[PDB]
This record gives C-alpha cells, structure tokens and sequence, in this order.
C-alpha cells in the first residue's frame, strides 16, 4: 500500500482518488492520503470551492516512482511532483503517518469496482494519450481537446486518442463502400485491432481512459471517444466472442459507476440506443441492457 | 448546408453543380402470387442527374439484372445509386466535374458522401425543395429508353431542349419544374395540354413540342390552372 503526501492544503478543495472523494478546508491540517491500493493506475482529482470552473487531476502508478502534491500560488493549483530522494520521501510520509494528517484510501474488500473500471488501462498506455515524457505521471482537465477535436488548438496540450471516424478512407475499403459503411468489421478488426492497437486489451484500456476522463472531468471529448469506440464495436457484425463478452462487462461497471445526476450529459441517446436496440450487437450485450434498463430508462 | 426558397439564384451562378434525384432507381410491379402471397417484379430504372444551369441530363439507365439475387433493394438502390454518381464525376474531365452535389431525398447523403471520399472539395447537400423530378418518367422519350434498355446504359439529353437561346437558366427552371409537377399531379391532363394541337410538334431531338414565346406562356397558364384544379379537386375547395 503507498501514499501521496500533500505538502499542504492552502485553498479550500474537492479533493478526489478514484471514485471517492472528500472536502478539504482552506488551511486544513491535510497531508495526503495512504493506503492506496498497488497494481492498478489511479487517479487524484480536484475541483476548488471558490471556481468550480477547472476540474483537473493526474493518473499515476505508485510503482514507478514517489509523487506527492503541492499548492502552486503562482499557477493556483495543486501540482504533482516526484521526489527522487528516497529516504526523505519515507520520512515525510512516516511522520505525517504517526501524525494522522492523512486520509486513507477507503476500499471495501468485497469491492471490485476499481480493477473493473482500470481492467486494461496501463501507464505505459496513458502517457501515450497524454504526452509530457519528463514526467511519470499525466495531468488532464475539463478543458483538453483530442488530436480529432483539433483538426475540426495548442498541440502539447492534446489527449491524443485514436482518431476514428467512420465517413474516412481510412473505414472505407474503395469498391467496398456500402459494405464496410453499414458493417464496420473491417475498420474494427483490421485497420484498428490489427493495424493500430495491435491488440484487444489496448483497444478496452484506452476506451477506459476515455470514459474515466470524461466522469472525473466532464471532458467532453473524451466522451465523443468512448462513445465512437463502443459504436465501433456495436456496428461490426464480426467480433471475437471474447471482446463481446469483455465489453458486456466494461460497460455494466462504467454505468453501473456513473453519477445518476450526470447521465443527461456524459450519455449519447443515439449510439445508446443504436447500440442496444438496433445494431449487430443488440443482443450480446445483456448485462449493460439490462443495467441500462433499470438505471437510465428514459434515455431509451 | 440545404438548399431552400432562401438560396435559389444559386442553383443559375457558374459553379458547376449538379441535382440527383434517386426516386426512379429501383421500380417494382406489386402482384399476387399463385398461392395468394404478394410478390415484385421489377422494372428498369433511372438516375435522374441534372445541371440546372445548362439542361444536361445524365440519365443512368438501371436496368433490372443489378438486383438479381440482391436484398435489400431499396437501401441497395441508394448505394448504387451512388456509385453510379461517383462513377459519372470521375469520368469527366476535371474542369467539368461538380463543385456541389444536391441531392432531393435526405436518405442519399450518407451513401454519396461515402463514395465521394476521394472528392473532398465537392459539397454534398440536401435541399428543402420538393422538386418534381420522379416525374421525369412521365416524359414520354425519356421513359421510352428506360423500358427499352436491355443492359445498364447512360443516355445524355438536354432537358431545355433549346429553351436557353431564349430564355435564362432560371426561367428554363421554373418552366421544367411547372410541367414536371403539372405531370405529377394530373399526368393525363397534363399531356393533354401538352399535345392538344397537333401543329406544334416535337423535334426529333427534343423532349418538348417547339412552342413559340407566346404558346409557351398559355400552356405554362394551362398548367398553372391544371395544379390549382387538381389541389381543388384534391382538398374540396
Ligand atoms: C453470461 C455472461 C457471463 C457472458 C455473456 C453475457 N455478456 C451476454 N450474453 O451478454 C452475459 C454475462
């Protein structure tokens, strides 16, 4: 189990890590947060009080390396940093500790949800999307375009998912134009899964980032891209049983896990109900229909 | 975007554009079976494309061996269609081809937009115009070489026949679209009006009889009265 100190907490904040979150007052007695679970990616995520305005967070892995978060007064927020110095970061984290400053990681044992939501998301995948190679961990907000966004505007700022597309040259065969346009197999399963993401836990990993990003942030690009990517599956006549099956599962946790509240802005009727109801695959997706059904009737 | 009452002079300026009009691709008989089931029997079709600035009228003739052991004609028909459009840009020379593509149903966005990938600078719209053209079939030498096509064929016409030595693209317009919906509307009456004097002939190479100016605005009144007599007859007014 490793932690993420905060030097400390000057400005009043929402303070998240995965899907729990928690207030901290201005200059509140906060110094981060211990007991986080190792083997998975995680998230730490911020919303101050007094502008709302600016979701904003980093996806890290404690297992390459020791980051903690300080206020920035300069840039007014708090920032990631990695401490290289080892035995200074023990003794931080030891005293703050024997002082319980911290929070710890409130996971329930039964409770699977985060390994279900990070299946497939990997570090390695993440720093790819989000591209600042000096550091080991990827800051994102509310407000970052995708590459697709930006070709319909500052590059380094980019969440550089996969473009898709479906009216493209890249998802249209020439002479194969009606066919590849109402089944989308080919696009799936040679251009994306053998071309682009070589493999199906890439493609899951990255359509998991994408709707993370889009819950803790309400980044709507990155709900444009979860959404093509589920489109993308759904309208292909020909999926392995085992991505089907995958999916089914991906799905029932990311709506099983969505704020009611938000399900009118982060949920896209039209692929929804294209998806369940009319596509190739309206019927190998039981558990999220059903999910769907209970939780969200009225968008269907 | 769509094409409407707003932006009309546009369809007569000098960027060369064409309307597809898909209604008349795929033609189906409906008759009983001998078990009393319900069965179609196809007919030949047409793509109806025309330059409304200059009358030119590619008519891709459709005839019924494309739908052999096919499904789904009716969506089938929109691709082909399609292709088929795709197929006419690229046959022309550059400085002929479209700057925009009109079509008159909605449902042939997606499939032209599809074909068309390679043509990024060519526009694909709809229009809100209701336009005539599935009564293109109605004009007698056009739906003579439809029925009489024994395999796929395209025939080159000019709609106007030689109406443009005398009138403007958008007078020739409205003159085709008049008797085109006319013909819609009430087709016998309408041919009537259009034939009563067996003076005024249709040249061998045109589609129209060879009205003088001052006949062509009486038969374009008769049609006119045709459309309104037929909305009476129609709403009880
Ligand atoms: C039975 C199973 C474990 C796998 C198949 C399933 N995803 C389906 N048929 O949609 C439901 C859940």
């Amino acid at each position: 189990m490793n932690t993420v100190p905060f030097t400390s907490a000057p400005i009043e904040v929402t303070i998240g890590i995965d899907q729990y979150s928690f207030n901290v007052k201005e200059n509140q007695p906060f110094h981060g947060i211990k007991d986080i679970p190792i083997g998975h990616v995680h998230v730490i995520h911020f919303q101050h009080a007094d502008n709302s305005s600016m979701r904003y967070g980093y996806w890290f892995d404690c297992r390459m390396g020791n980051f903690y978060i300080q206020y920035d007064p300069k840039d007014g927020l708090y920032k990631m940093m990695e401490e290289r110095d080892g035995a200074k970061f023990e003794n931080i984290v030891h005293n703050f500790k024997e002082r319980q400053m911290m929070v710890s990681y409130p996971k329930i044992d039964e409770d699977d949800t985060w390994y279900n939501l990070t299946e497939f998301v990997q570090m390695d995948k993440i720093r790819k999307i989000v591209r600042k190679d000096e550091n080991q961990f990827s800051y994102v907000d509310s407000s970052m375009t995708t590459v697709q966004e930006n070709e319909l505007s500052d590059p380094a700022h980019s969440l550089n998912y996969t473009v898709i597309n479906f009216k493209s040259r890249e998802a249209i065969r020439p002479g194969h134009e009606m066919e590849d346009f109402l089944d989308k197999s080919y696009y799936l399963n040679t251009v994306m899964l053998q071309g682009i993401f070589k493999n199906s836990s890439n493609y899951f990993g990255e359509l998991q980032f994408a709707f993370l990003n889009a819950m803790f942030f309400g980044n709507y690009g990155s709900s444009l891209q979860w959404h093509a990517m589920i489109e993308l599956i759904c309208s292909s006549a020909t999926v392995p049983k085992h991505m089907l099956d995958k999916l089914d599962e991906i799905l029932y946790y990311q709506i099983k896990t969505l704020p009611e509240q938000y399900s009118d802005i982060l949920l896209n009727e039209r692929v929804w109900n294209i998806c369940l109801y009319s596509s190739f695959q309206k019927n190998s997706l039981h558990n999220t229909e059903k999910i769907m059904e209970n939780k969200y009737p009225e968008l269907l | 975007g769509a094409m409407n009452s707003s932006n009309y002079a546009e369809l007569f300026n000098n960027d060369i554009k064409l309307f597809v009009d898909d209604t008349n691709v795929y033609r189906v008989t409906v008759h009983k079976t001998f078990e009393g089931n319900v069965a179609t029997k196809a007919i030949n079709g047409c793509i109806f494309t025309l330059n409304p600035k200059t009358g030119h009228l590619f008519l891709k003739i459709i005839h019924t061996s494309v739908w052999a052991g096919q499904k789904r004609l009716s969506q089938l028909a929109k691709w082909k269609t399609a292709e088929e459009v795709s197929a006419l840009v690229r046959s022309l020379p550059k400085e002929e081809q479209p700057k925009q593509i009109i079509v008159t149903r909605k449902a042939m966005l997606d499939p032209l937009e599809v074909h068309m990938l390679d043509f990024p600078n060519i526009a694909i719209r709809p229009t809100e115009l209701r336009l005539p053209f599935s009564a293109a079939m109605s004009i007698d030498k056009l739906s003579d070489v439809v029925m009489k096509a024994t395999e796929p064929q395209m025939v080159l016409f000019n709609i106007y026949d030689d109406w443009l030595d005398r009138i403007s693209s958008y007078t020739a317009f409205s003159r085709l679209t008049l008797l085109l919906r006319a013909l819609k509307t009430n087709e016998e009456s309408a041919k009537m009006i259009l034939l009563s004097d067996p003076t005024i002939t249709i040249k061998s190479y045109h589609l129209w009889p060879s009205f003088t100016d001052e006949q062509w605005i009486t038969i374009e009144s008769q049609m006119r009265d045709l459309i309104l007599t037929e909305y009476g007859r129609k709403y009880n007014v």
